[PDB]
């Protein structure tokens, strides 16, 4: 029954009695449900350490990962450039979910194309695929450039992408001019961001392998940055507002952060800004490129370092106080630009806010997980503050990184209780939470359900959730926020804090039983 | 109306594409005649998709995992295969239940094998068995695994029956090979057609021997119903005021033990057709259960649909029936009292899969609303059949559309609202027109019985007439 | 007891069993408490419509007012000046007063003085004070400038600032060309942003009065902007910024972001930035004038049309859509430059963000308080969103006030359930959400307790708080946010959102209970 | 340290005042002698401040309705006059009590009169009579009102007397009139004075006639203590563990009844000197209870204190003592043993109230801690008379510091901590020296008592050793 007044939806209206009497019959007369005692027995048998010590035996088994497939940060890659359609060599369903995955994350529009390849092509190869969908995506969709990956499908097969778009270009389907680079991106190699890194080599060879003769380094006085996988537009609003103040300049290549910000004024437009093609080819003569997710560019770090001839630096990704100050003197360094006093005030004010909140910080222990560079980036900020990450893990994360790691967190008093955890799911996470409980969780919408199970622990042993990574499901316009730089020190302090002040003010509501400490001044 | 405008609009838009394209799509779009029965000779469907147009289909894998057996709560379901499509289909489909998640239910999440580039040369099936060992070691309230194949699976020949046969009779447990890679058909529906297969022949006839279940002649099933947002239940209910005992439901808030116990009901009550027209059908070859339509949106549907299942029983049951729409009647009188004059005359265009772009239509004009363009992305001609004599005359169909046809159409036509997918919600938002998700009910629901006409009232009106889509056009331009 | 591995504060310490036996013999043995059941009854009591109306009939009594005096506001506008000093001429409780309260909101040192009257100047009067704390704080601290204001005391006593400060410059106690602007801030009389009101134009008046004779109207090309009594660095930000992207010339005049938010870099700033005595004189020579928030800048608006003869523009506060795009196009009017199109891209990515949260938004009931135009600008944003203004509150308006939002809520569908309060605490505010519950409030941190108190009577009937206004003690940093421009609009409603979600994913955690709605995606 | 330094130091910071204001500044700073017993020969105090100087010093509403008044729950404290004061000192001090707000406990309420013009011109009475009328009926279960006064009550001519002895005949109950205005006395102190005149002349003697209170000879009060953080309490369980009942606690989580019971004990033990020497005093002289200072701040100083107390009283008790001790031994060897290392060596600078800064110097002492400089905002003579035997030779004393002198005297000494209050601490915060607040306890605590110490280690070492302080230079700077 509903009031025409105050309509409930599916939350509380089966909530009723009438709904509630329906789903008990339900349930006693044809589900054949196990008792309840039964299930709160294995429930609290999964919250123990035996239970544990058989969860991290799993050798097949993976549950609840916190990873994605290549083909996907291929995808995140192609839209940073100007015009550019990302195109998937395989299967349609492949890129359904894609572009799925990229809507729910960013609200946004996601662009990119199939070429629908069937049984027929599983038996016969891809090559007719290629040629038509080529030709019709150029001729409906009118990109300037044409950036191909593939799915698992093809790459089982042995899809030679090479010469299926030399013979595309040979027969008349797409013009000779017309650029199409290309990557290999296999689903069962690495993770999305290895994805990232295989498209953007791919890009970057198909414009610059072959015309290396007329260029000298230095000779644009510019710098370039590799951004790599990243979902937050405060990103790359950051890193180009602090090249800009410094009065360096740079060349942002693979800069999406237009095409996934666009506004909403009547028209729809499927792209928008981007790394232009002239950028892309005059990156040789730049004095030096900056990778600012160097744990998921070893590909393109190669490449860079030995065709371009650019000696990288050595950097961490530029989160937290410390990394964001050697990135700023590497880049005055290598521009020989001094480094502003806007941006020493920006530094003297995050520095202000950590004096200001870490009595609220100290000792406060986190469980978090993401990709290696974010990961790392947040365990050093977390480690600046004075806090105590305790479970450290990275489905996507090998032995080097694990190792760097581990020399990050013995050099700090404070990371003497941490663990790295690699090639582990978020039901180890699960287990890790209720063994050694934390006081916090940082990590993507996933984490969500590990806070549920802990609420049915009991109150005690709940472990709220801070959204910081990707993908964020459940939340509106946080993928605007910033996670780089002394802004993005900012932002993640503030939450940090606040996330503490909240629960401690949810601990502490209950009149004349725990309000005492509800204090006005905090 | 406008056929001829219409008809040039379809010649203008296809007039971008390359020859073999615009050939072939000039099949799948068409101009309505409701006095037309026979689709064949109007549109085409069921056809693979041109390459690099953009199309909004997914995968057979999608139709076999996330429809018909994600749902299912006390069974494990395991993608086999490499981690991205079990991760992006994680959760995505709004499938209500009750359980304890991770103890005796498990829809929300992700079970995979997580192949690596060894896994490829060598093969999965070892990794399959020790897989299935350790599900079974760390899940014992499990009630049956089902083991649904990507991609890889289907091409490098691994054979999941026999590890399926082997572990179940090892376990006494019941394992379903599934084999919905993901390149097999050309959108969902080979999914359906392969879980329903699946469900055939490795579950549906295990209690075929055994009778101790006691029936009564009011037994009936749900079947095709996935729960959207609560949407089987705010079924159920109204089939249990008529009298009737509703022993399983498929597949949305089902377990094993539903799915087994259906040949033993005396009426199939199937909801969507595309989806389980085949096992609908097994069970009436087989076990001699009559199986019939029904639609639950909007009143009128809902009480003709209410009528005609009662038709099927004795007069105690219609007695039921008519005192349920006499409780009825008030409640969505007040919805349409309150909500018909906001949107009385609006135009809507849809775009769903394989039911919902024609059983919505009555919920729509019951509250004054007109469509005039409707598609689908894999349904079949049958689908047509049907759809073609519940739509108006010169309304525009369409057929597995593309992104730039679809942008043209809605350029040409201005609906006042468009009920479509996740991948078209933001493009038509942009535009600035009116959007509601008509998958997920973007978040909302349930919109089926009474007490879901109400919800679907409240959400047309609120999305409709949102001062927002005002305000698009800044004052300085 | 204590574990020096897990030391617990107040909270939980005292809800040892030992702590609690303590306690219940103390209330059982020497309390003389009332019956629980009795004070249960009571509680009841007032939570009812019968306790509404006995409480409504108040006329002598308030019960936590939600407004300030008139020195406070005076001391925020004598801050926003270069080098300038607040002095409050009166006791010096107040000034103690008013430095903690500004370093609880703030985060930040205070810097003000009085001059220390005591019982005898009750009957000689504050003359000798004035003298004597003029020189000593131009001697001590330096500064170009020195804004005097008042206390009730000296209000009350009758003194007279011009006579006594001209007597100080006469007999030698301070330069004569030593700037000393005053003003009479009497604490009985409207509150803070009337105080704020009156400082600015004694200020103004002091530089610009006597000198008016070769003051052409136009001839500077500026605009000057008057922002009154504003405690969100952000806003200032934004409206510099929004004013620098246009190529409009302007002068902000009372500017303390750069005081309120100095680095810690190892030195104490007792001044940074403001504006300067050059701008507050070169002031007539502006195009016009524009007031931010003209509901409490009416004396203001008076003496800057009146004797600069500025046809001050009829402009709400640029709060939401409808009023940043009015204050846009009267600026651009004003100075003839066009609006640029990076506004008009943030205005579109402002509307996107609405059209992606108006389902979340669509509904929702509201209680709010604060100060008039903050006030109103909340009320005309939460109208845009489609979101239902119910309970009005604001305890320093007035009549003319409550017309002009009622005018506002009339013109929209959504102001059909809203009723406007003048006059009336927040011991109303808490009988209002007792008895015609909204779904949240929207105020400052004095709000926590009302969420305390509805707590009280079951979890059904919580109204959480949404923390924007002033002043936010229980969270850090929230002071650095923006309400005003497009900017701001996007900040609140990201926060409006996100609390809705969070209210519901609390509400849905419950496993086998409620957690069939707790969706991955919102 | 090398006192000529010190001295050259006072000179060379009293340079930049006036004449009149270095000459009376020089009398409030000095350096302390520990053999010296009488401060008056070395410093002065409680004296007017000079005008626009930056002092800390509050007022004598603060004193009264802040300090010594506010803290009883069951009793509703009315701010009368304009709405700033209460406002500005709502919630703001952390005097922790068990109640229901808004019920049977006021305290982070507030109430007040809010005067306009037409109440100064005309006087508050009758707006005092119908306030406490409103407060009746709005507030059944209040046990007795308080009107603190504001400066405009005593400049204009209001008799708050009179109100409310009528309105106490009147409604049979307690209304104490407390003539707290702001511009008596130089700071607090006077407010202290007049709260605990008000409290004897109104309250104290309710039960003077009454016999019916059965007494023990382990009674005793607690008195001065205002249960910042929970610290009466962390004080009050040590006393029941020692065998004694405390029968009041003055007045932090204080009731009207415990007050009127405190005649009744047979010790008081005073925490808080300053603010209760005159009722102490009183009830000394009038019931003969004697009373004794006590210092819950440290083991050595707590442990000193529980002996001190227990032979006040017969075997047991000291044996109950013994036991106590013996008892809470362990735990804070613990604490020391684990947080000494960390924080030996340290200098400490303070300045708090009237009487802090010596209270918390034995607990400084306990972790390795040297106190190097003091002083008081609003203490007397006899304040400093204890001081100067609590603190080394050299150290600096100051009496009333100004913002100016406090920042030179602390870039001179380089201390590695500063303890004092909101008004300091960002100063020294951005001056890149660690920072603890010193009335509040930085929002933590208590620090009162075995359970307190380990509290106060934790926050020195996590306020001290804290990264964040080798961070404020820029690397490339
Ligand atoms: S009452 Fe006094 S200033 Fe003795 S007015 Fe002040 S809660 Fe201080 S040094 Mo705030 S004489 Fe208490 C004090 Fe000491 S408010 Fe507290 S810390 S022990
Ligand atoms: S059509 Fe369907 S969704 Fe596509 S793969 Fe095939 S079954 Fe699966 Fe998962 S891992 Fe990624 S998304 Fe593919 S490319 Fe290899
Ligand atoms: S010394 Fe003390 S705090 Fe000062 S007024 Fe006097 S009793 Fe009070 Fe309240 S209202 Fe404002 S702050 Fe004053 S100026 Fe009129
Ligand atoms: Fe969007
Ligand atoms: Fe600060």
């Amino acid at each position: 029954s509903q009031q025409v007044d105050k309509i409930k939806a599916s939350y509380p209206l089966f909530l009723d009695q009438d709904y509630k009497d329906m789903l008990a019959k339900k349930r006693d007369g044809f589900e054949e449900k196990y008792p309840q005692d039964k299930i709160d027995e294995v429930f609290q048998w999964t919250t123990t350490k035996e239970y544990q010590e058989l969860n991290f035996q799993r050798e097949a088994l993976t549950v609840n990962p916190a990873k994605a497939c290549q083909p996907l940060g291929a995808v995140l890659c192609a839209l940073g450039f100007e015009k550019t359609m990302p195109y998937v060599h395989g299967s349609q369903g492949c890129v359904a979910y894609f572009r799925s995955y990229f809507n729910r994350h960013f609200r946004e529009p996601v662009s990119c194309v199939s070429d629908s390849m069937t049984e027929d092509a599983a038996v016969f190869g891809g090559q007719q695929n290629m040629k038509d969908g080529l030709q019709n995506c150029k001729a409906t969709y009118k990109p300037d450039m044409i950036a191909v990956s593939t799915t698992c499908m093809a790459e089982v097969i042995g899809d030679d992408l090479n010469a299926f778009i030399n013979n595309s270009k040979k027969e008349g389907f797409i013009p000779d001019e017309f650029p199409v680079p290309f990557a290999h991106t296999p689903s069962f190699v690495g993770s999305h961001v290895t994805g990232w890194d295989n498209m953007f080599e791919g890009i970057a060879r198909y414009f610059t392998l072959k015309s290396m003769d007329d260029k000298v380094v230095g000779s644009n006085k510019k710098i370039n940055i590799v951004p790599g996988f990243e979902t937050y537009l405060g990103n790359f609003r950051v890193i180009k507002r602090m090249l800009s103040e410094m009065g360096v300049g740079y060349s942002l290549l693979s800069d999406p952060e237009e095409v996934l910000d666009t506004p909403a004024d009547g028209q729809f437009r499927m792209y928008a800004g981007g790394t232009t093609q002239e950028e892309m080819k005059d990156a040789p003569n730049a004095l030096n490129t900056v990778l600012l997710q160097p744990w998921h560019l070893e590909k393109t770090k190669k490449f860079v370092e030995g065709t371009w001839k650019h000696e990288v630096p050595k950097l961490n990704i530029p989160m937290g106080l410390d990394w964001t100050d050697e990135f700023l003197m590497k880049v005055s360094e290598i521009s020989g630009q001094p480094i502003p006093a806007s941006l020493t005030k920006e530094r003297g004010r995050l520095v202000d806010m950590m004096t200001d909140s870490h009595t609220w910080l100290h000792g406060k222990r986190f469980a978090l997980w993401g990709d290696p560079d974010f990961v790392m980036g947040l365990v050093k900020f977390l480690l600046e503050l004075g806090c105590e990450p305790v479970h450290i893990l990275c489905h996507n994360g090998n032995k080097r990184w694990k190792k760097a790691v581990d020399a990050i967190l013995a050099a700090s008093p404070y990371g003497k209780n941490a663990t790295v955890y690699i090639g582990k799911d978020l039901w180890h996470l699960r287990s890790l939470v209720f063994t050694d409980k934390p006081d916090f969780m940082i990590g993507n919408s996933y984490g969500k359900f590990i806070q549920r199970d802990t609420l049915h622990k009991g109150k005690e042993f709940e472990v709220p959730l801070i959204r910081i990574g990707f993908p964020i499901f459940d939340r509106h316009h946080l993928h605007r926020s910033t996670t780089l730089g002394y802004e993005g020190a900012m932002q993640i302090l503030t939450t940090l804090v606040n996330s503490i002040l909240e629960r401690l003010d949810e601990e502490t509501r209950g009149m004349q039983a725990t309000d005492y400490n509800h204090d006005l001044v905090r | 109306m406008s056929r001829e405008e219409v008809e040039s609009l379809i010649q203008e838009v296809l007039e971008v594409y390359p020859e073999k394209a615009r050939k072939d799509r000039n099949k799948h779009l068409a101009v309505n005649d409701p006095a037309v029965t026979q689709s064949k000779k109007c549109i085409i469907s069921n056809k693979k998709s041109q390459p690099g147009l953009m199309t909004i289909r997914g995968c057979a894998y999608a139709g076999s995992k996330g429809v018909v057996w994600g749902p299912i709560k006390d069974m494990i379901h395991i993608s086999h295969g490499p981690v991205g499509c079990g991760q992006y289909s994680r959760a995505g489909r709004r499938n209500y239940y009750i359980g304890t998640t991770g103890v005796n239910a498990f829809v929300t999440m992700n079970f995979t094998s997580d192949f690596q580039e060894k896994d490829i040369v060598f093969g999965g099936d070892k990794k399959l068995a020790k897989l299935i060992d350790e599900v079974e070691t760390l899940f014992p309230l499990n009630k049956g695994i089902s083991v649904q194949s990507e991609c890889p699976i289907g091409l490098i020949g691994d054979d999941i029956e026999s590890v399926s046969k082997v572990k179940g009779a090892e376990l006494s447990k019941t394992i379903v090979p599934v084999r919905c890679e993901g390149f097999r058909g050309v959108s969902q529906s080979l999914g359906h057609h392969i879980a329903n297969d699946a469900v055939r022949d490795w579950v549906l006839g295990k209690r075929d021997e055994d009778t101790t279940f006691a029936s009564t002649p009011y037994d009936v099933a749900i079947i095709g119903d996935y729960n959207i947002g609560g949407d089987a239940w705010s079924s159920r209910i109204l089939l249990e005021e008529m009298g009737l005992r509703c022993v399983a439901q498929w597949s949305g808030d089902g377990s094993i033990s539903e799915i087994e116990l259906t040949p033993k009901v005396k009426l199939n009550l199937v909801h969507c057709y595309r989806s389980m027209n085949y096992i609908s059908r097994h069970m009436e070859e087989k076990y001699g259960i009559p199986w019939m339509e029904y639609n639950f949106f909007g009143p009128t549907k809902t009480i003709e649909s209410l009528r005609a299942i009662a038709a099927k029983f004795d007069e105690s049951i219609q007695k039921k029936c008519e005192e349920v729409i006499a409780k009825y009647k008030p409640e969505w009188e007040a919805v349409v009292a309150k909500y018909r004059p906001r949107l009385e005359g609006k135009r809507v265009m849809l775009y769903i899969g394989g039911l919902r772009p024609r059983h919505v239509i009555g919920a729509y004009e019951d509250l004054g609303m007109e469509v005039v363009g409707t598609g689908y992305e894999f349904a079949h001609n049958d689908d047509y059949d049907r759809t073609m004599k519940e739509m108006g005359d010169s309304t525009l169909l369409y057929d597995d559309v593309t992104g730039y046809e679809f942008e043209e159409f809605v350029k040409r036509i201005k609906p006042d609202l468009i009920g479509s997918g996740i991948k078209e919600k933001f493009i038509f938002q942009k535009m600035g027109i009116p959007f509601r998700e008509m998958h997920s009910w973007d978040y909302s629901g349930p919109y089926h019985g009474f007490d879901g006409f109400a919800i679907f009232a409240r959400d047309m009106d609120m999305t409709l007439n949102n001062p927002c889509w005002k305000k698009l056009q800044a004052p300085w331009e």
